[PDB]
């Protein structure tokens, strides 16, 4: 019942891995949402003075949940702090063509990126 | 080869060719298409004779008197008939029923309905290995306990309950004892002339017969009585009304005659594969066997993998046709065993069969190793586990 | 030719070849043998798709929404489900049920059981022609009447009740209306989008489908609700649990698709034969037509011969495969019509079908003339009648 | 479920017909037994001074009931008044190999012959 893009991202996830949580260049946010009991850790490292250099993720959930956070890391690369700040789950769901049921994967994906950003801003200090 | 690999024999089995070609002779105008109920001409008689043959074929496989064989539409109806019929019959003696939390839905949902009808049901929790503790079963028994239903082989994990020992306990206290033997017929040996079982349910499509046909053993001595749930002519000795589906019945009878022969060797072959399969994956870091390798059905193997999500696992095993602990609800079986929702979610039920090969078992073994290590690479939980 | 001549299509019909060869493709390991319930792989999906096709094929024949189609094991179960489910659901509004004394056993025996469960059933007597007087039906209706069940075509005499008119009466007083349409499906035209029928039962083997499979129409708008009688997973929208017999369902769906096409011409052909048959025997001194030549099913003809004993008649018609008003009990239908036990005993139910020919109708016509005049020569009652 | 002899007698009944009820040579007895609602009329004409000349029957019931009374007329020919008097249903049932259910056909057959005899004796006067 999955979409083609989701299959692609699930079977070939882009940006798997993790960054040093004390990298100073890195803001990491790990958000889960027990309600289906998933959890995805996303984190960025920013090109000092705004723009985003690179991001990485790890996740635990459906292929949808996975493809969701995969897509996000891909989208975030080359973006700004704020450009990525205004991503909105809805856009993530449209792209992946998510069914009503797996809508929670977007909300979560958005939560993750927003949480990582907030972490970066908090550390400076 | 041939993908995807069918490892879901517990959901259903492919009708053996011999079973099918026998069915064909009881359908068209030139075959034996008559109605057994028509007791006034050749057509009804010839159909009637074929019915008897099958009724006996089924009886011989389980060591019962063919008269004790009541035809139904499947194991679901059998389970319903058994537990409902007896409960409504022997209700004056008592209204308390005992059963296992891990019973197939056909049994549980029946008891839920009965509860709302005024009866009292005690759902027993099994040990972590799925086996029921007989001491607990006994403690649960009261003077007003009238019926106990414990299945032979479990459909999710394939654990085998000592139905023989339970039968004694029941007979001893004069409690009707029902056994959902749908997963065990033609696999594990059954002899109702030895067994103290009062009521037993079988279907056909689990042992390579056609779907939509089953049977219900109702003991003749000592006589067990039940109230019919299907009215309209009082057929099957007034226990199950409705036209007897000849071609369907022939199918069953034939699949049972075949079972009686090939069951011996076949079941020990499956045991070798199942073992082979578990061999190839038991070394994977955090995998969990659900059931009892020793005392469990030779054709069913249900395992839980930790730190990977249920659905992502199923997706990874695109190449296999299996079943899982998913449905907005994890497997109630695996949760009655004492597995948390996550471990329960991420469970695969491998069920082997007639067509399974060592070749395929090997492919699966590697496929599972591949997938788990890969999904664990994506798992952030795996990392936290990996380091403190 | 070919003796004996099969004139018992009302008992059962031979599975049309097209129906059968379609069934074969959903059984063996190389066919589509999967379980529709398996929602996690190709096998379950392909089976699932075939099920839908059939569900629609059946729906299109009766002008219903496929969702309103509930699968059962046959018309008996359907009848049970329909009348039991609704009665237990709408019991708070009332506990009174109305029905015809001439209803098939599956209905009557169900009501007998319900009566002993606390419900109140009114069995209506039909006119000498079998037709139900609607004025009487209406008089029987009370504020606490919750369900009415009147069958379309009668299985013994083939009389046709105005189910349309009855539907209006019921809907008008807000009474659930069930119709046992098993003998009429694929023969007489049915459109549930016009008809005010709330519940309808069909089987397959009466219209050249496989035995052991049926359906139950449960109206969606205005929503009719029933309590499931078969529990275990809440399948068929929670109305009928149990694995869906794919090959059986395909069979039905296919037999219904065929019916939709050939029903028009075929039914008018049968009407010609039935007429031909009655033509050839209506001149026999004291023969009695049971039903309504005008307003009766085109394929059923039930006649009573006076002054000859029931069994001796059946024996004389060795060459035919028919049915009779015998069973330690004459036909309750024919006795509810106002026939005495003797006339009821000595009744023959000729039921025509797909394979019936003018050639055979002629043979029967002569055979019946021969037998009756011969048995009357042995009859001492005939003599007393013949002379004062 | 019928026996061969029964089929024979049913399909080819021996001695169908009736005698003049005032034949003076004839004793006729018509007995039925509502209980299954059958009825058979048997009657004889006796060779004055004991022996039986000829008999005839008509009946209404199963093929068994028919074959039963058929057999009886056949047996009675060439018999005596008393020889035929001691026929006994059991013997009729054994001959025709009647199943428990159709046992009533014997009892009835015997009733019939015995009733016909009694009628003859009564008229003389
Ligand atoms: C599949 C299954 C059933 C259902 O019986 P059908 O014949 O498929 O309706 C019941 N009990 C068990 C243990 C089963 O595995
Ligand atoms: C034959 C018949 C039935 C029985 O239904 P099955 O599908 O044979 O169980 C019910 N109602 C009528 C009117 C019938 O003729």
């Amino acid at each position: 019942a999955y979409s083609e893009k989701v299959i692609d991202h699930y079977e070939n996830p882009r940006n798997v891995g993790s960054f040093d949580n004390n990298d100073e260049n890195v803001g990491s946010g790990m958000v889960g949402a027990p309600a289906c009991g998933d959890v995805m850790k996303l984190q960025i490292k920013v090109n000092d003075e705004g723009i985003i250099e690179d991001a990485r993720f790890k996740t635990y959930g459906c292929g949808s949940a996975i493809a969701s956070s995969s897509l996000v890391t891909e989208w975030v690369k080359g973006k700004s702090l704020d450009e990525a700040q205004a991503i909105k789950n809805t856009d993530i769901a449209e792209e992946l063509e998510l069914p009503p049921v797996k809508i929670h994967c977007s909300i979560l994906a958005e939560d993750a990126i927003k949480a990582a950003i907030a972490d970066y801003k908090s550390k400076r200090e | 080869m041939k993908l995807p690999i069918y490892l879901d024999y517990s959901a259903t089995t492919p009708v053996d060719p011999r079973v099918a070609e026998k069915m064909m002779q009881f359908m068209t105008m030139d075959g034996t298409f008559g109605n057994p109920a028509s007791r006034s001409h050749r057509f009804g008689w010839q159909a009637e004779e074929a019915v008897d043959i099958a009724r006996n074929q089924i009886a011989d496989l389980v060591g019962a008197d063919p008269r004790e064989i009541v035809f139904t539409s499947g194991a679901t109806e059998s389970d319903n008939l058994a537990i409902k019929g007896a409960a409504n019959f022997y209700q004056k003696k008592g209204k308390h029923i005992i059963t296992s939390k891990t019973e197939h839905k056909a049994v549980l949902d029946t008891c839920r309905q009965l509860e709302r009808e005024g009866f009292e049901v005690t759902y027993l929790a099994p040990q972590r290995n799925g086996i029921i503790d007989l001491k607990e079963l006994e403690a649960a028994m009261r003077d007003d306990t009238i019926l106990v239903s414990i299945m032979h082989v479990n459909n999710e994990i394939g654990v085998v309950q000592d139905i023989a020992a339970i039968g004694e306990m029941c007979r001893a206290r004069g409690i009707i004892y029902h056994v959902d033997a749908t997963q065990s017929v033609g696999k594990l040996p059954i002899d109702l002339s030895q067994l103290k079982v009062d009521l037993m349910s079988f279907s056909g499509h689990k042992i390579y017969g056609p779907k939509g046909i089953g049977a219900l053993y109702v003991r003749r001595k000592p006589r067990v009585r039940i109230e019919a749930q299907m009215h309209g002519g009082g057929h099957e000795r007034g226990m199950r009304s409705g036209t007897l589906p000849v071609h369907q019945i022939v199918g069953m009878g034939e699949a049972y005659r075949i079972a009686k022969e090939e069951m011996a060797t076949e079941m020990e072959r499956l045991r070798g594969l199942r073992n082979r399969l578990w061999n190839g994956i038991k070394d994977i870091e955090e995998v969990y066997l659900n059931g009892d390798l020793e005392h469990g059905a030779p054709n069913i193997l249900n395992v839980s993998f930790n730190y990977v999500e249920g659905e992502s696992l199923i997706m990874a095993l695109k190449d296999l046709a299996v079943s899982s602990g998913s449905a907005l609800e994890p497997s109630y079986v695996l949760r009655a065993l004492g597995l948390n929702d996550e471990l329960a979610h991420s469970s695969i039920r491998f069920s082997l069969g007639r067509f399974t090969t060592e070749e395929e078992i090997d492919y699966t073994i590697e496929l599972v190793r591949k997938s788990i290590g890969r999904l664990r690479d994506l798992s952030p939980l795996w990392e936290m586990y990996k380091q403190g």
